[PDB]
């Protein structure tokens, strides 16, 4: 099993999945984006 | 993470190592890398910095 | 090759250099949260 | 060769042609300004400058 | 022309009058200057002014190499302004041609030993041993079959033209 | 468009594929011939696509041999078979050399693995 | 020139020129190619195949692969075209 | 790339006019987007100008008379018509594909700019003749002869190595 | 010269007499406009506006 | 244009783009070398001064032949540098007889009118043959080398003919052949012959060091122009310049 | 029209004697190829020498002949010149010069029995295309 | 021993690259939290200091 | 011979241009 | 009548995924962007590569020699060319075959020494050059005889 390719894509998931929620976070928060 | 010993740096397409070569950092005679340890560390020093 | 400890996080080293990029796709992103004003 | 112009040039100084050919039969290094084409050359301005003076009267 | 020739060999001719009856009109119909696509725009005035005036049919030649085959020059087609020189045998297999780069090249004339024999016209029987007439008529061979010309009437270029087809439908 | 070349080639190709009937001629290989009725056809169509007075005359010599190997008189078949490739003149692609050579240049030509594919390589 | 009755034997057939044919056409002569065609293409021009073995410095070992290649060696005039490009015809593969 | 080795396609002068509608095509999209862009009005206090249109206005909301003293002062000669200025508009981009497919006409039936005759004489009478027009006649049997074989397969191209021309080296 | 690498490129004491004195001359005019006068800040978006 | 001592005390840098590179050496002093069976000359530096062409000209009355002096369109490319040769006597008289080097110089001399006459300035396949032994102040030595064709045959004319290589035939024109006769009248241009054609050659040595065992004389050479593949018929060159060489023992 | 045991059938030892590359070792052959080879052996040419290429005709051509694996082996650890006399390994990489070659200094023996596999099972693939220079491209 | 606090510095490195600009961006959170984000703050940069040290006595043994 | 006409075209279009600047009919605001 | 080779990167491969080591099988390259094993076969390092090694300070010695020569005949070009030109190999030579510290340490003493001559060179100072050819030779002796 290559077990880098299956770390490599869910770091790209995790990664883009990071940063995106602080989108969604500060929206169901609602404060002062 | 991408270096290979064998090939040059200009071969393996690297483009920051070579910053880094030419101030003196784990070079060796001939342009031959004798480690990438210094290059560790100064790519780890600029992700805690930034 | 990293060193042999910090070998096992090759991966997440290897999606690194990509984020620069995603920041500014959040700049996008942040307009359409605020709906683009 | 039926030169009608160039005899006039000649017959008052004009020997000499920017390609390097005299016409007394000698070779010269630099004719200068006053050659066959400069002076050809001269008329072109002074035909260009003339036209703009009619224009401007 | 292969037809009739092929009825005339049948009738019993032998090859040299089998030819020679072949009418000159249909010879000068499979030639390339009497192509409408030969020509080009701003080539004017006739094809006379293309190649000249035309005078007679030269012959039909036939092209052997040293083990007694049968040579033909593959003809060019009308897209080409210059297709090279390539002989050709009974299955499309080069056996010669005309080399571009001279140095190491295993198909010229003079490596081959092309001989050129011709059949009917005004160059009836005579056999071509030498090595430069045998290249000069694998270039004329190349295109068309090949006649023998007048440039000198009307100052005639070297270079072809279109027909009335060529101009009408353009 | 019908040219010389495209006679050349269904020649060159299908040529290799009548001839090499021969071996199949003699045991009378009933189902070999069957499984070429359509080598028979597209050598009819491609060497003669002008012509249509030889191709209607290969038409019936192709008939002949499919009406011979229906009875099944083996003396017959070869007796038409014959006149078919000395009539038309069916003819194998040999071997090709160094001096006899170059069968292909391009990797599109349709004898680039065949016995006369070869190439000067220099 | 346009025709030059000897182009079979630059790198055609089997038979190569000593006067004209380049460094290259030795390549199908085996044991040749470094240092015995080095030497018979930086030499001046020839008579016969025999006359070969008169260069200055052509040793008994470098004799060797020429008396097993003298049959497909021979002599022609050489044309000064051809005698320019003995080391380096212009042509690569 | 076909039809410029076989057509010599750039020196159809039909493509140049072609050429030249399309590149002044783009040109007057340049032109006429950036001086009705910079010559606009104040019509609000935002920095941003789009948002103080409205498509129903009596006005202009760009001063074509100071578009006018641009060009006249700048390049020499200007427009003073809207309505000339966007009939040019239409008719550039338009008029060059008609020209351009005139030539493409040509080619179909292969009446063509392909050779300039006394330029080609010249150099024929004089090896020292170099143009940049013969330097691409030698890059046009570049294209001719490499391609050909294959660039049409099923007429079965078998070219020789020494017959495919070449310079030196490469 | 022609890759002699020389400075604001020059070959001779001549063309020093050229760049001074061409510099200068279309200088001096300058200067006659805007001789004897100072000071006078004025702190705006690039006015500058005094005559 | 100084002796080789201090041009060797340049360093590469400091001379690159002065112009020097063409300049041969000059000698200061007199004296005698007496060569040895054995030794022979190394650095044989030879630069034109001035070129001459012949033509015919126009003078009082009559039409005739001589030289104009004329310059040259290459920019430096015109001398030639570290040529040798196995020095000999047999006859009591010195004997160069040329074998390396670079031994020509491809430049192109214009003529007054406009006319461009390119040649090889070469010294390839010399034999000389001195006035005496022992180089002195006034040891002239002279011979004939051989000029070859400036372009050999894998050069192409602008059609693509030449004489190893290039097509037969004019490309041009596809219709000339058509006939018995072919394009025949194009036959002397589309023939691309290689040429060899021989020169002339007069030394003249001036000044000898011995110390360094350097001699250096003013030559004059004159030798015929390029023909295009036997195309047009080449012009008589005459050259004169200073040489300069270095004795072995 | 798979790559079969038969077109994986290459000429091992100077005799006629044949083995077969296994798949993975086609792959090995490629990769390594042009990784250490690939600079100046793309496409079975040599770029710095075009005169020896890579071709059969041209090992077959060579002193000793190296038109089989074990010959291709053996030019690697030691090459010598296109008539054997000389050592170039001076001026080419090869395990004799892997200190002054630093891409050599890794390989194996599995690894060169893949890479002389892959220049003799080239010319079974496209037999024209292979050191047939850029007319073939 | 040195993976294993890379592991345990990228898992908090997580929770900061999320929760301190989520805290930073409300107008109230982050008067409050001060305290909570001093205490990971501080301890983020010592664990890059006891790393440092992993490496380097554990290079140079 | 066809150099004149080459050059008489060119200059030609150079002359009509400078009419076409300097002699334009120029536009009013009227 | 296919099911053609689909080959997701987890699935099976023969000629044209990239899965960075399943084609490998247990050959265990260097790292996973790389075909090539570490470095554990088939080339010992300490086997005779040192006759080449030797074979350079060997024949440093006598172009180091040939520099006062050359300074005499003031040649400046020459002495910066003959400590390139086959000087090239040195330190690729001494830097590889020196072990201990000790050895480090003569070497950082002979290389200082021989650019304090191309220094030297490239100034044009001729009794500069003489005397740190001195220091050079001197500490290529050294080095040699500590091996
Ligand atoms: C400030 C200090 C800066 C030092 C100058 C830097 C020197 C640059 C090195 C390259 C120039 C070189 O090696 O030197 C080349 C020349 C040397 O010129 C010599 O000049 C001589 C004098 O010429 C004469 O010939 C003329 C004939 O036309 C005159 O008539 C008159 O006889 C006399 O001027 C001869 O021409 C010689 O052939 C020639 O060697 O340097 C020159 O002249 C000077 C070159 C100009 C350098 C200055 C450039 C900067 C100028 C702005 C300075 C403002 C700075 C404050
Ligand atoms: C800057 C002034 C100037 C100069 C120096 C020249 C010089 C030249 N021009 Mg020229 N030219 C000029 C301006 C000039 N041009 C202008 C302004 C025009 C337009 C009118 C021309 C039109 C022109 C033409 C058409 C030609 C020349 C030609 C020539 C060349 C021959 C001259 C010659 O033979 O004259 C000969 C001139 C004369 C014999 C005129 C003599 C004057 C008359 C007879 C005087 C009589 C009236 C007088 C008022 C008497 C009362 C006074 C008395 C009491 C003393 C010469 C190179 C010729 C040439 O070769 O072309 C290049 C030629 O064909 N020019
Ligand atoms: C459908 C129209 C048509 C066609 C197909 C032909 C066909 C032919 N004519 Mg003919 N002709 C025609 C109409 C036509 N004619 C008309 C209307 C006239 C009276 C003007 C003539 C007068 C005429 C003469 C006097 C001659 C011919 C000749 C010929 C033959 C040679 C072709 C040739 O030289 O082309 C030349 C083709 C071109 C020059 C191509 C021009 C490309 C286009 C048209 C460019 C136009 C655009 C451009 C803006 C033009 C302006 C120029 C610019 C400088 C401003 C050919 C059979 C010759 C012949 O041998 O017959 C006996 C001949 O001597 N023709
Ligand atoms: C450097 C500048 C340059 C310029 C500006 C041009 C300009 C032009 N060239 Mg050109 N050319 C050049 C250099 C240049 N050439 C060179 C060096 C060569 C090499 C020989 C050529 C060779 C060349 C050829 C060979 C041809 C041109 C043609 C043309 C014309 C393009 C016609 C066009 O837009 O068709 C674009 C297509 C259309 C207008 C048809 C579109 C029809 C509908 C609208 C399609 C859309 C439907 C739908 C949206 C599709 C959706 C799917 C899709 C979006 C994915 C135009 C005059 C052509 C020409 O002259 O023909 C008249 C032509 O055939 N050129
Ligand atoms: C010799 C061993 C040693 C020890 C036991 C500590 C212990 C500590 N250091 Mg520390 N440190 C040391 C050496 C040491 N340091 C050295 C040599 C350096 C480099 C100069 C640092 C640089 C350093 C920084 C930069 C920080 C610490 C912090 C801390 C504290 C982290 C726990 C915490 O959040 O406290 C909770 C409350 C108490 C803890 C008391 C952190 C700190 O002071 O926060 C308290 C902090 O930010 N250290
Ligand atoms: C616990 C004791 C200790 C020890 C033994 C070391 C030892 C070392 N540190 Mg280190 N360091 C320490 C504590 C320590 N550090 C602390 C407390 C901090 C602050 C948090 C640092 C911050 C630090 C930085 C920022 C750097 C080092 C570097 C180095 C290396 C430099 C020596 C060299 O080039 O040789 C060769 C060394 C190696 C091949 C391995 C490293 C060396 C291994 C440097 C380094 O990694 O250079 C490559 C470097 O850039 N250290
Ligand atoms: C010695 C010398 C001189 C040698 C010369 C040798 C040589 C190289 C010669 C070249 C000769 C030459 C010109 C050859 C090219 C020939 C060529 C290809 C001709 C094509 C002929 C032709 C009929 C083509 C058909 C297609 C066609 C009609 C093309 C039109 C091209 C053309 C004129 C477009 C106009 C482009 C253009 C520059 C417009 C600018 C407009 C402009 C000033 C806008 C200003 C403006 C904009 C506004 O928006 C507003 C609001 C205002 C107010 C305003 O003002
Ligand atoms: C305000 C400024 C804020 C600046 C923050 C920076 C703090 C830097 C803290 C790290 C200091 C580096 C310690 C050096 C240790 C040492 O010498 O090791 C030495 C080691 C190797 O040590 C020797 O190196 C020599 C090099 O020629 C030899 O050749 C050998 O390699 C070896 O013997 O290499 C280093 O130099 C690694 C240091 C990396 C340098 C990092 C620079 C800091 C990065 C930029 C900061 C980010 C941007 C800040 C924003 C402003
Ligand atoms: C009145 C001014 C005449 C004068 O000074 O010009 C002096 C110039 C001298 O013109 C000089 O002449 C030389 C050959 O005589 C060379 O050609 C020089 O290039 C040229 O400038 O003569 C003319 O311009 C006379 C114009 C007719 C009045
Ligand atoms: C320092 C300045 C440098 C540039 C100065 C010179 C450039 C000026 C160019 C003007 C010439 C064109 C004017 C003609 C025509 C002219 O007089 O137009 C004048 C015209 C004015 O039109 P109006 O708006 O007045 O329209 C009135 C209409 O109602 C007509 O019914 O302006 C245009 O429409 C735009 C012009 C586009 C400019 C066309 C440029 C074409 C380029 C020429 C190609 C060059 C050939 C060169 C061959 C060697």
């Amino acid at each position: 099993d290559t077990r880098l390719l299956v770390i490599a894509a869910p770091v790209l998931v995790a990664a883009s999945w990071a940063l995106f929620n602080i989108g969604r976070l500060a929206i169901q928060q609602i404060q002062r984006l | 993470s991408h270096f290979v010993p064998e090939k040059p740096t200009y071969e393996q397409g690297f483009i920051l190592i070579q910053h880094l070569a030419t101030l003196g950092y784990g070079i060796g005679p001939g342009g031959e890398i004798t480690s990438t340890v210094p290059y560790f560390a100064v790519g780890v020093i600029h992700l805690i910095s930034s | 090759k990293l060193p042999e400890a910090y070998a096992f996080l090759n991966p997440i080293v290897d999606v690194m250099p990509v984020i620069p990029v995603l920041f500014f796709l959040l700049a996008f992103v942040w307009q359409a949260a605020v709906s683009f004003r | 060769q039926g030169m009608f112009v160039m005899p006039f040039m000649t017959r008052l100084g004009i020997t000499d042609s920017w390609g390097g050919w005299s016409i007394t039969g000698e070779s010269v290094s630099n004719p200068g300004i006053w050659s066959f084409e400069g002076v050809a050359l001269s008329h072109i301005i002074l035909s260009g400058m003339c036209f703009l003076a009619a224009i401007w009267h | 022309i292969e037809r009739q020739v092929e009825t005339s060999v049948s009738e019993g001719l032998s090859e040299s009058q089998a030819w020679s009856r072949i009418p000159d009109k249909l010879a000068f119909y499979d030639y390339i200057g009497n192509n409408p696509a030969k020509g080009g725009l701003f080539r004017a005035g006739p094809m006379n002014k293309g190649d000249g005036i035309a005078e007679a049919w030269l012959g039909h030649p036939i092209f052997r190499d040293k083990e007694g085959r049968e040579l033909t020059v593959r003809r060019m087609p009308a897209f080409f302004e210059t297709f090279p020189v390539i002989l050709v045998d009974k299955d499309g297999i080069i056996r010669a041609d005309i080399p571009f780069r001279r140095a190491e090249s295993k198909y010229s004339i003079e490596q081959v030993g092309v001989t050129v024999d011709f059949y009917g016209g005004k160059l009836n029987g005579q056999t071509f041993k030498d090595a430069p007439t045998v290249k000069k008529f694998a270039r004329k061979a190349q295109l068309g079959e090949v006649f023998e010309f007048d440039r000198t009437s009307l100052e005639s270029d070297g270079v072809f033209r279109s027909s009335p087809r060529g101009w009408y439908t353009y | 468009s019908v040219s010389a070349a495209t006679i050349n080639r269904a020649r060159g190709l299908y040529g290799d594929r009548i001839a090499a009937l021969k071996d199949a001629v003699a045991a009378g290989d009933f189902k070999a011939i069957a499984e070429e009725k359509n080598a028979f056809i597209l050598f009819n169509s491609g060497a003669y696509p002008t012509n249509k007075a030889k191709k209607n005359a290969a038409i019936a010599q192709t008939n002949e041999i499919f009406k011979a190997i229906r009875s099944g008189d083996k003396a017959a078949v070869k007796s038409a078979y014959d006149a078919y490739m000395a009539a038309n003149d069916i003819r194998p692609l040999p071997e090709i050399n160094a001096n006899i050579g170059q069968g292909y240049s391009s990797d599109f030509d349709f004898r680039v693995r065949t016995k006369a594919g070869a190439i000067y390589v220099r | 020139v346009i025709d030059y009755e000897n182009i079979g034997y630059l790198g055609g057939s089997s038979i190569v020129d000593i006067n004209n044919a380049n460094i290259r056409a030795y390549l199908k002569m085996p044991g040749m190619y470094p240092t015995v065609a080095g030497k018979i293409v930086s030499h001046g021009p020839y008579s016969g195949v025999s006359d070969l073995y008169k260069i200055p410095g052509l040793s008994s070992a470098e004799a060797d692969v020429i008396k097993k290649y003298e049959s497909r060696l021979t002599a022609k005039t050489p044309s000064p075209d051809y005698v320019i490009d003995r080391i380096n015809n212009g042509l690569y593969r | 790339l076909f039809l410029q080795g076989f057509h010599n396609w750039t020196l159809n002068p039909f493509h140049m006019m072609g050429v030249a509608g399309i590149l002044g095509g783009a040109l007057l999209c340049a032109i006429h987007g950036a001086t009705v862009e910079n010559t606009l009005f104040e019509d609000g206090d935002a920095a941003n100008t789009f948002r103080a249109f409205t498509p129903t206005q009596s006005e202009e909301t760009y001063s074509m008379v100071t578009a006018n003293r641009f060009w006249s002062q700048i390049f020499g000669v200007a427009f003073s018509n809207k309505r000339w200025l966007h009939f040019f508009m239409l008719f550039v981009p338009v008029t060059g594909l008609w020209t351009s497919s005139i030539g493409i006409v040509g080619l179909a039936l292969n009446l063509r700019a392909y050779d300039f005759v006394s330029q080609e004489l010249r150099a024929a009478e004089d090896p020292e003749f170099e143009t940049f027009y013969t330097k691409n006649h030698l890059l046009d049997e570049g294209i001719r002869a490499w391609m050909a074989a294959q660039d049409q397969p099923h007429e079965n191209f078998v070219f020789p190595e020494e017959v495919l021309p070449r310079g030196n080296a490469l | 010269n022609a890759r002699f690498a020389n400075g604001k490129p020059q070959s001779i004491e001549a063309k020093y007499i050229m760049r001074s004195p061409a510099e200068w001359d279309r200088f001096m005019r300058f200067m006659d406009r805007y001789a004897e006068a100072n000071g006078l800040g004025f702190s705006s978006x690039x006015x500058x506006x005094x005559x | 244009a100084l002796t080789k001592s201090q041009i060797n005390e340049l360093s590469y840098l400091q001379v690159k783009g002065t112009g020097l590179a063409n300049r041969c050496a000059e000698v200061v002093g007199e004296d005698s070398i007496k060569p040895k069976p054995g030794a022979k000359l190394v650095d044989m530096c030879i630069e034109p001064k001035a070129w001459a062409v012949e033509e015919e000209v126009g003078k009082a009355g009559k039409t005739e032949k001589k030289f104009v002096n004329s310059k040259v369109m290459t920019r430096q490319t015109y001398t030639l540098d570290a040529i040798e040769g196995p020095i000999t006597v047999d006859g009591g008289k010195i004997t160069f007889s040329e074998k390396e080097g670079i031994d020509y110089a491809a430049t192109t001399v214009q003529l007054p009118g406009g006319e461009r006459v390119p040649f090889l300035f070469t010294v390839k396949d010399l034999v000389a043959k001195g006035n005496g032994d022992t180089f002195k102040p006034g040891f002239q030595m002279g011979g004939d080398f051989n000029t070859p064709s400036y372009r050999t045959g894998l050069f192409l004319d602008p059609k693509g003919r030449g004489g190893t290589t290039g097509y037969d035939m004019a490309v041009a024109l596809p219709a000339l052949q058509l006939g018995e006769e072919g394009d025949a009248e194009l036959f002397g241009e589309n023939n691309k012959v290689f040429d060899i054609t021989q020169g002339r050659i007069e030394m003249e040595v001036n000044k000898v060091n011995a110390e360094d065992s350097e001699i250096g004389g003013v030559f004059v050479a004159t030798q015929l122009s390029d023909t295009d593949m036997g195309s047009k018929t080449p012009k008589k060159v005459l050259t004169k310049g200073i040489f300069y060489a270095k004795v072995e023992q | 029209i798979d790559l079969d045991e038969a077109t994986r059938t290459v000429v091992v030892d100077n005799a006629g004697n044949t083995t077969v590359l296994t798949p993975e070792q086609v792959k090995r052959g490629k990769r390594l190829f042009n990784a250490t080879c690939g600079a100046c052996h793309v496409g079975g040419i040599t770029k710095t020498n075009p005169n020896v290429g890579l071709d059969p005709e041209a090992l077959s051509l060579a002193t000793p002949r190296r038109d089989n694996i074990n010959a291709l082996v053996d030019y690697i650890k030691n090459p010598t010149t296109y008539d054997g006399l000389e050592s170039i390994a001076e001026v080419h990489p090869s395990i004799k010069s892997a200190d002054i070659y630093p891409r050599m200094r890794s390989l194996t023996d599995e690894d060169l029995y893949s890479i002389a596999g892959h220049i003799m099972l080239s010319p079974k693939i496209a037999s024209e295309k292979w050191g047939g220079g850029k007319i073939y491209y | 021993m040195i993976t294993a606090l890379t592991a345990l510095f990228v898992l908090v490195s997580l929770a900061l690259v999320v929760t301190v600009p989520v805290a930073l961006a409300t107008p109230g959170e982050w008067e409050t939290s001060k305290d909570q984000f001093n205490k990971i703050f501080q301890l983020w940069v010592g664990l890059v200091v006891a790393i440092a040290t992993a490496d380097g006595i554990s290079t140079a043994i | 011979m066809e150099a004149l006409v080459y050059t008489f075209l060119l200059i030609g279009t150079l002359m009509v241009i400078f009419f076409a600047v300097f002699f334009r009919e120029t536009p009013r605001i009227l | 009548s296919v099911f053609g080779l689909i080959g997701d990167g987890t699935s099976y491969s023969e000629g044209a995924a990239y899965g960075t080591d399943q084609a490998d099988k247990l050959y265990s390259p260097y790292s996973v962007y790389s075909p090539e094993g570490e470095k554990s076969l088939y080339k010992p390092d300490s086997a005779e590569y040192l006759a080449r090694k030797k074979a350079v300070l060997a024949e440093t010695k006598n172009r180091l020699q040939k520099i006062p020569g050359y300074v005499d005949k003031k040649e400046w070009f020459n002495v910066k060319d003959e400590l390139t030109r086959y000087m090239y190999e040195t330190r690729g030579a001494v830097r590889s075959l020196s072990s201990s510290v000790t050895q480090k340490e003569k070497a950082e003493v002979f290389f200082r020494a021989l650019e304090d001559t191309y220094g030297a060179a490239t100034l044009k100072k001729g009794d500069a050059v003489k005397a740190s050819n001195d220091k050079a030779i001197a500490a290529l002796d050294a080095f040699t005889a500590t091996l």
